[PDB]
């Protein structure tokens, strides 16, 4: 007879001591730990709700696995990549270059707690988390490698983590700040509850829906495949929150989730806002961005928020206005500056899709419309030199994405800057000014894209240089017009 | 000598690195950041470009130069129509 | 400016290779870019306290080499080999618990044995614990992902060897309800004198945070004295007390630890190119063996008594 | 903004199923193991959300006759690929739960 | 250590003995075995080319159908049934109905080999065997029981073997002849060896080509699973085949593997042949059946045939010129009499399809097409009472199926007649009478369906009385033109 | 004709009270040569084969009018057939290897392997006779989920002669000098205590009524190898120090009680129809002396000097 | 009374069941299994229909009965023209 | 004619379904026959892999253009069909006939 995992499962997290031959502090230090002094007694009523053990995890993640490469090999015919949509492959070049590095990164965001957590079930739940970041990261390296001998921009799937382009530079400065660089217990709310029980769900099941719209069943298959993991992993945070709410710590837990919600927003309206409004064709387009936001983040999230006794955000009126037009010109910048992306970007505004785009944003004709409006005729009149720009962009010190806002009609942009220790930085809202505030140690010595550019460190001190600087091998993997300008035919 | 700033053009839907020159006017400016923004997103228009400090209310003087105006290297102006 | 190229066969970095590579090499080298920058590891202030952490242990190791990426790992394994290896391998144990649970093996022990255990063997869910977050910090520590990535495979084995334990540990307190067993162990770790030698040396190696000596400690000191000094006497002992079961369970879990063995003398290899490193790690191996050897010969004596 | 109120004043709770063999067993299983519950159900194709209010529950018994075939419990995280509410699992059962009412 | 499986094989097929307490002839009756008068000792010498043991067996199996299921899994929302061709659908309907339980029939000859042969290792390969010919027919149930919901026509797949329908009698009397019909070493012969190296790639790798050019990769994938299998257990014949001829039985394996290779022959051309050739979108066809036919029959089976030192069969040019004709009047007398039928045949006569035809069959036009022009005229002018029969076709003793010619310009059709113990035979070529002559007691008393509408076995004795006697439960069920006569505003 | 809409499953199945399983969808209603009486194959009625069948199916005296509706008790069908056996074959060859390491066979007590020639590697021609008469059950019974059990007994007793054959293998390797893998013919057919098994299967390899077959083999024969073979083969490898064949036997008794369970309730099927108590109980009288002479011969053999 | 005989007609693909009387003429027959045919699948002509035992050489006279025939039900004619 | 043709051919070799092993085999084939040209017909379900005579694939090549462990019974997962007779064992799969026509 076995004997069922209830009977056995609380000795397999019966691990914590008393230390004697070293302090308790020197075990767990604070900056590694964070356990804001909370001692190590109380952290024993930590309770993983999602509990696993490793004979059933190694026995089904062999199922799991087994299920992702069965259908990738029996689907390598089917003309997916020569028969899809050009921005759906530009989809595909962006998530995998923007991710698959990202995920490697979490096995260390997930050994961060393995070691130094005082909770002795979150360390066992993190040595699954590592298995499963290992998981993500080598399956979303495999998958785009059979194309690399398609398109140079493949190779970014691997090269975009090791590269000074400005999209991996955001990238890896949000997951350096919220999984890499911070201590267990930061990396308990910031990541698997913050990141991880929110916007990852728009990025592997709402784009999920969108390829299967478009009929990519290996990548639908391969990446809600891989939600099933993180929906696992992801119950780390929740009792860590309950945890320090009990211990006195609820306004520490709350500026932690606060912070990591709007960097992570900020990050994903630039990478899955314009995939889903611009470059997934309009038949494909299952859901708006926006609406997809309000099921996963403020139908789903938000709600978790405040069940387990957290506020709504500080921010929340700016966060819901953001979503209706941040987007929309992160989606014009990327664009506009194609030649400094690894994918090709669809600009997405042929009159069908400027409909769409009207129903779904009401007034998005006097706004983006405008500055649409005055590309489109230079596309149109052959002069192509005004559609690609000739200086950079000015970055935020926080997100390091370019600031920006509402174009057209009414036009508003706000810069929030900020004096510091004898600098002066700029920031694309509140919130960022806000975040980099509540820690500025983390942050104020770093130098964003621009800032490098103006302090000599990119030469020549032209575009060009920036793309060398950048990482840019070959004419091929430089950014282009996803359709080659053929939707102007329909203007 | 070089001075960059950081300049939001109406009607645009960003805020640019455009270097201009310390002894460069206003009406000097306005012309170098313009040469980023109309006829690439901003749709040309009649009228005289003025230039001010980010959401201020007061426009410089057409003819004050950098040096002369108050301001810093990387400090963020507008320039926008009357 | 830019000239034009080829689409690679595979990535820029492996393009070089004499042959095709392996599902291996595509999945698991040159992952960390926190090497990349020198000055700041992660992409945030370089003076941030975690940039600051990576530069004093990882970048600052006394342990050297311009190529620590070149590593490999010998067995090769990817998450996907792994999982295949060990849920072969974690089955077959399963079913001797089951097979041996029913023939009532645990009844037919020697007499007093399951005094033995709750004393002796029991309490090994508190030492392989803390293997598994030492493996879980030479991971986030070593300084190449092919290394990095068999500290992860190592980390979730000593896992499975601290559920093995637990499992037997609930399994025998049903047979022996007036061992202590599932009740004492915590007791025995902190105040047992067999113990001390052990506990004393995993508090002090937990606090080793250099990334070279955290892996030599762990991997070329800790570990080989538990194959020698633990596991080997275990299954002699079993043996003498007709448990039947225990010998097997000890050799499943041998084969990790000859794994572990492997990767960590195939690294040792590695940074013996540069020739500096051999009295680095002797160095390291010197200071570490007493605290061991302790352990070792206190454990021995509570298990002889 | 009032749009934002109304879909965050929600007490919806259930799992989210990806596609494949689970989506049609555990939406009969859910209307059979909640009687007296309305369970909604949102088909995204490479998804489906299954909700109720307040609480929703899955038995292994049922799911095991829905699905037709020897099921346990901890196989539903092959296709669990999010969900709403707290979770409380064991060998027998799974359960959504929110413990505020909104 | 693990000992190599060469180094312990032999004696798993050690398990011949000398029976001491019944003769060697009551444990392997002639009737059963088929040993031919061969001695025990002889069979001995009987080693199988394509070898297996039982652990690797259930672990290969295991992998083989977890991705079966899983690629069936991950595409259940790809809209195969509703977005395909109803060609293509027909062509699903078509095969399931023909060929699942005619899988589990093959079980049971397996199951005859492994009790009744007299070589020890066609015994052990024909346990797995048996073990295969499960799989196939679970998979084959499995797989359209889906579809069952959506149109009472897939119910066939499970009902065609239990009903009278014509095409279920064609396919149980060629299957019953040469699976559950015969001894062991003529199942040996006639269904590994000549059926399972020939005319099954036909229908399971011909017909996935198709499959995987009209994107359905559920169907693609499954069949080319199976097609894995019987690669594997279709080496038991070579060398029942090889033990044959070395014991001076040459002339009797040669007429064995004559005999079924024709049977399967005429099968297959009115059930693959109109699929291939018609039902298959114009786009989708990979090769035309007759490429097929000389890939896999002319160039492969029979090259495969003469190596193993048999002769072409003595039909070898009445075959080649069957190719050319037979599957075009079987698609013709299968679409005007499609009222039969459990699928709805597609017409394939468009212009288009006409010139695809007339390029792979040069004269079709002057032949066939003089058929297709009299009924196309009528669909055009809503005379549709002359695209329906009022009486049946007259139909072969041996192959069930109708006895038809070449038609049009040089008209030639030609029945083979025979008197036989008081009753008149009609066969539809030489061949097929030869077969009957080679064992009439196999067949000489079976009733064709029109010898049983003629004896009154039918009732009542009309077109209607005959359609309920083969099975239809609902006007639903009983076929129609796949495109509704849609192909004929292209004409 | 009438117009109905479609069903949620096989017509056959539309009117169960439960939702139909993989196993009811995969496996009932099969055997079309049960429909017509008069003729099982769609051949002549008089064919060699609808004569076979006619005879040794339709007209065996166990009778019962809905054979289709027995159930295998475990409802396997071969998907969870290959993925509970590879879980069990991968544990027994994972204990083929861990006894090899530790060089089980030298360890057996002096004259163990002559024990073993004589009586152990001789069973692959009693469990290829199982193999045979399995197959025949299959071909003959009326009802599909009747022959599908067949089916995987056949496999199961396949499996049981390879492991047969792997060990005799195995143990020749250390005693090249018993006879291991050499004589086991001229046992099976000279050696007194395997002629009382030898005659049992060759009169049951020509009982060819279907429903005397079953009941030979399944009611009769294989519980008496489980009592009188499987079980003291067990009790003398424990006599003898042999702990690898008892955990081996285990693994073949737990496919021989499945054979025993899905065997028991079609005998409770059967006798539905009060007439089937007295044809069953007649063949298991009939052959129950000849299976007790067979146990006996073995046993006296089993326990000689 | 009722005689099935099994008929092809010149240019048709198959041969069908066809059931004629004995006391039909050859013309009567030709009728009865032209109207299985004729504007079906084979299109119409000028011309006088024959009847033939099946790949005969000799054709039955016009006005000759299936009676005086001396067919057997069931066998094979052609119907073809001259 | 044509089918005299058809027949008169000495062509050998494995048939691969669509997937994971499709491009592995091919580069075996080339690899482990120098001097042999090997003809491929690409089906999209299956690919027709063929030598005149005799084709080898050797289990070690075709670990080496896997790029993971193989077992050469494993390619039984994905060998839909073949032409020749075949031999095989632990090292290599041999596909050959015995005439030349
Ligand atoms: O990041 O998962
Ligand atoms: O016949 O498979
Ligand atoms: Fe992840
Ligand atoms: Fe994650
Ligand atoms: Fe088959
Ligand atoms: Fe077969």
């Amino acid at each position: 007879a076995m004997h069922p995992r209830k009977d056995w499962y609380e000795l397999t997290r019966a691990t914590n001591w008393t230390p004697s031959y070293v302090t308790e502090e020197q075990l767990f230090p604070e900056r590694m730990s964070g356990h804001m002094g909370i001692p190590l007694e109380k952290w024993e009523s930590y309770d993983e709700p999602y509990k696993t053990s490793y004979p059933e995890y190694v026995s089904i993640q062999r199922e799991k696995d087994a299920g992702a490469y069965s259908v990738k090999a029996a689907l390598e015919r089917a003309k997916i990549y020569e028969n899809s949509d050009p921005g759906w492959i530009s989809t595909l070049k962006s998530h995998y270059g923007a991710i698959a590095v990202g995920e490697y990164a979490a096995v260390t965001g997930e050994g961060r707690m393995a070691r130094f957590s005082k909770a002795p079930g979150n360390r066992n739940m993190a040595t699954f988390g590592m298995m499963d970041e290992l998981r993500h990261g080598q399956l979303q390296l495999f998958f785009p490698h059979e194309y690399c001998k398609k398109d140079r921009q493949f190779d970014w799937a691997w090269r975009a983590y090791h590269s000074n382009e400005w999209a991996a530079i955001a990238a890896k400065h949000f997951f350096d700040d919220i999984i890499t660089g911070r201590d267990a217990i930061s990396v308990a709310i910031m990541l698997t509850f913050s990141f991880e029980t929110g916007f990852t769900n728009m990025q592997f099941l709402g784009l999920a829906a969108d390829a299967a719209e478009a009929g990519d069943y290996t990548f639908a298959n391969l990446i809600s495949s891989i939600a099933t993991d993180e929906s696992r992993h992801a119950q780390q945070g929740g009792p860590a929150l309950q945890l320090l709410i009990e211990n006195g710590k609820r306004e520490e837990a709350q500026k932690k989730v606060d912070m990591a919600i709007w960097r992570a927003w900020r990050l994903f309206a630039v990478l899955t806002g314009p995939v889903m409004d611009y470059y997934t064709p309009l038949e494909d387009r299952s859901q708006s961005f926006k609406e997809f936001m309000y099921e996963w983040i403020i139908g789903q999230f938000e709600r978790s928020l405040i069940d387990l006794g957290l506020d709504k955000p500080w921010y929340w009126d700016l966060f819901l206005k953001d979503i209706d037009e941040l987007h929309h010109s992160y989606h014009m910048g990327v664009w506009y500056w194609r030649t400094t992306a690894w994918w090709n970007p669809a600009a997405g505004v042929t009159p069908e899709e400027r409909d769409w785009l009207e129903e779904k944003y009401p007034g998005w004709n006097k706004r983006w419309g405008r500055c649409w409006d005055v590309i489109t005729e230079n596309v149109l009149d052959d002069r192509m030199d005004l559609v690609s720009p000739e200086t950079l962009p000015s970055v935020c010190n926080m997100s390091q994405i370019p600031l920006v806002g509402v174009p057209g009609d009414d036009w508003n942009i706000e810069v929030f800057s900020l004096e510091h220790n004898g600098r002066l930085y700029h920031f694309g809202s509140e919130v960022d000014r806000w975040v980099f505030q509540q820690d500025p140690v983390q942050y104020q010595n770093h130098m964003n894209i621009v800032d490098r550019f103006l302090a000599g460190q990119i030469q020549p001190m032209t575009l060009d240089g920036a793309l060398k600087y950048m990482g840019f091998q070959s004419i091929e993997e430089m950014g282009k017009d996803a359709h080659d300008f053929a939707w102007a035919d329909k203007c | 000598s070089a001075f960059p700033v950081h300049a939001a053009f109406e009607k645009d839907f960003l805020v640019q690195l455009v270097v201009v020159d310390l002894n460069d006017s206003m009406d000097q400016v306005a012309e170098k950041v313009a040469y980023h923004c109309v006829n690439r997103r901003v749709a040309p228009r009649e009228g005289v470009m003025r230039v001010r400090k980010h959401r201020s209310t007061e426009l410089f003087p057409r003819d004050m130069t950098i040096a002369e105006s108050g301001l810093n290297p990387t400090e963020v102006i507008d320039v926008v129509f009357e | 400016s830019f000239e034009s190229k080829k689409p690679m066969r595979t990535w820029s970095h492996l393009a070089e290779m004499r042959k095709k590579p392996s599902e291996y090499d595509i999945v698991s080298r040159k992952l960390h870019y926190s090497t990349n920058n020198p000055d700041s590891p992660w992409e945030l202030s370089p003076d941030s306290p975690m940039n600051l952490w990576y530069k004093q242990y990882r970048n600052a190791s006394p342990l050297k080499h311009d190529n620590w990426d070149a590593f490999t790992d010998p067995d090769q394994l990817v998450y996907r080999t792994y999982n295949l290896m060990q849920d072969g391998q974690e089955s077959y144990v399963q079913s001797l618990f089951d097979q041996f649970n029913e023939r009532e093996h645990d009844q037919m022990v020697r007499e007093g044995w399951e005094h033995t255990m709750a004393r002796c063997y029991s309490p090994l869910r508190y030492l392989f614990h803390c293997l598994q977050m030492s493996s879980a910090y030479v991971q986030q520590m070593a300084p190449a992902s092919t290394i990095s990535n068999c500290c992860i495979l190592q980390t979730a084995d000593s896992l499975r060897w601290l559920t093995h334990t637990a499992y037997r540990t609930h399994e025998l307190s049903l047979t022996y309800p007036d061992a202590g067993l599932g009740e004492h162990e915590r007791e025995l770790w902190e105040k047992e004198p067999g113990w001390q030698g052990l506990r004393e040396l995993m508090e002090k190696q937990l606090t080793a945070f250099d990334w070279g000596e955290a892996f030599v400690s762990l991997n070329l000191v800790v570990k080989p004295m538990i194959v020698e000094s633990i596991f080997k006497p275990l299954q002699q002992q079993a043996y003498e007390n007709n448990d039947t079961l225990l010998p097997l369970l000890i050799d499943s879990q041998l084969k990790d630890a000859e794994r572990h063995s492997r990767w960590s003398k195939a690294l040792v290899k590695h940074a013996l190119e540069n020739p500096d490193n051999h009295a680095v790690i002797e160095g390291w191996i010197e200071k570490w063996r007493p605290l061991a050897d302790r352990a070792a010969e206190a454990y021995l004596s509570m298990l002889s008594s | 903004s009032t749009l934002a109120q109304q879909a965050l004043h929600n007490n919806n709770v259930g799992p989210i199923i990806r596609a494949g063999d689970l989506v049609e067993p555990v939406i009969e299983t859910a209307e059979i193991d909640n009687p007296g519950k309305e369970i909604t159900v949102e088909d995204r194709r490479a998804y489906v959300r299954i909700a109720a209010e307040g609480e929703l529950i899955l038995t292994r018994k049922t799911l095991e006759e829905q699905l037709g075939r020897p099921f346990n419990m901890q196989e539903l995280e092959i296709n669990l690929a999010s969900f709403a509410g707290q979770i409380q699992a064991d060998e027998d059962q799974i359960r959504f739960y929110f413990d505020k009412t909104m």
